[PDB]
């Protein structure tokens, strides 16, 4: 996996 | 600032907060967005812990008490410390009809 | 340092105004600036322009560039007041040596 | 709810 800027809607 | 006697005091601020809040899931979820993890970019500091980063105005969560920039802490008695982004989505996307989250609010 | 065996709060900054100067690489500042008057703030109801992400390595962060900046002036334009897009072109325009002035806090 | 974020 990479070190990114990770954003989910739930 | 305060006024009291002439003198411009620092007023009484709430600094740190923990708050328990309940989610009622609607069609289309539950109206947040989360970031961060453990192993992603933090979204605040060198915090890899999950943070509301959207709340949908007038929304399930908005309605709930939740703020963006809310620490969440625990999802009906599971505690996402050291979750990773993943876990933490399948946990708010598992968690029922009732989300009940303890979330940690800082000042500005 | 100790009080009577009690722990001292140590010095602390809690705000800091610098200038930077990024030297634009491959056409890039390697930065990206959020917010702008009239939309969404990138913190609390301040509406002015943020630095949200500084390229690893890259120019701004080889400047002294860091999230959660506040940018105020660019090569002595002033961006009180500025929207979004009027920030982008800004910095777009601001040629090869940009010299940046922003705000910095503590968290 | 303008949420802009720009790459420069
Ligand atoms: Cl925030
Ligand atoms: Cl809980
Ligand atoms: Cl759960
Ligand atoms: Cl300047």
């Amino acid at each position: 996996r990479l070190q990114r800027r990770r954003e989910t809607q739930v | 600032f305060d006024q009291a006697n002439n003198l411009l005091i620092e007023p009484a601020r709430i600094e740190e907060e923990e708050l328990t809040l309940t989610i009622l899931r609607q069609t289309g979820g539950l109206g947040i967005s989360i970031a961060g993890g453990k192993g992603s970019t933090p979204y605040k500091g060198d915090d890899e812990g999950i943070f509301i980063s959207r709340v949908s105005e007038e929304g399930p969560a908005a309605r709930a008490g939740v703020r963006v920039g809310d620490k969440l802490l625990e999802v009906n008695g599971v505690a996402l410390q050291g979750a990773e982004h993943h876990e933490a989505v399948e946990a708010l996307r598992g968690a029922g009809t009732a989300v009940q989250m303890r979330v940690w609010r800082e000042r500005m």
